C-alpha cells in the first residue's frame, strides 16, 4: 500500500 | 541538534532509528551523497529493501512510498527524506 507526497526544503 | 520533523508517515521506533541513525552519519561523512548513503544502506540492512534518501540544502521532491515508511526531517540547515518502497 502506498501514498504520494511532495516535499519543499525551505531554504 | 535535535531534529526538527515536518512531515512522516512512520512509527516511533522505526523513526527514532532513522534519526539516530542519521545523527551519526552526519559525523562520519562531509558530502550530501555519503551521508544519504550510508543512512540507505544500513536502513536496506536492518528493515529491508528498499530505500532512498535524499540529504540537501535545496530541492523539492515528489515520491511514492510504503505506508509507514516516510520521514521528512531537519537536522541543522540539512534537509533529510527518508522513505522505503516495495
Amino acid at each position: 500500500i502506498t501514498y504520494d507526497k511532495g516535499i519543499q526544503t525551505d531554504q | 541538534s535535535t531534529p526538527i520533523v515536518k512531515a512522516s508517515d512512520i512509527t516511533d521506533k522505526l523513526k527514532e532509528d532513522i534519526l539516530t541513525i542519521s545523527k551519526d552519519a552526519l559525523d562520519k561523512y562531509q558530502l550530501e551523497r555519503d551521508i544519504a548513503g550510508t543512512v540507505k544502506k544500513q536502513l536496506d540492512v536492518k528493515y529491508g529493501n528498499t530505500w532512498h534518501v535524499i540529504v540537501g540544502k535545496n530541492f523539492g521532491s515528489y515520491v511514492t512510498h510504503e505506508k509507514g515508511h516516510f520521514v521528512y526531517f531537519y537536522i541543522g540547515p540539512l534537509a533529510f527524506l527518508v522513505f522505503k518502497t516495495a
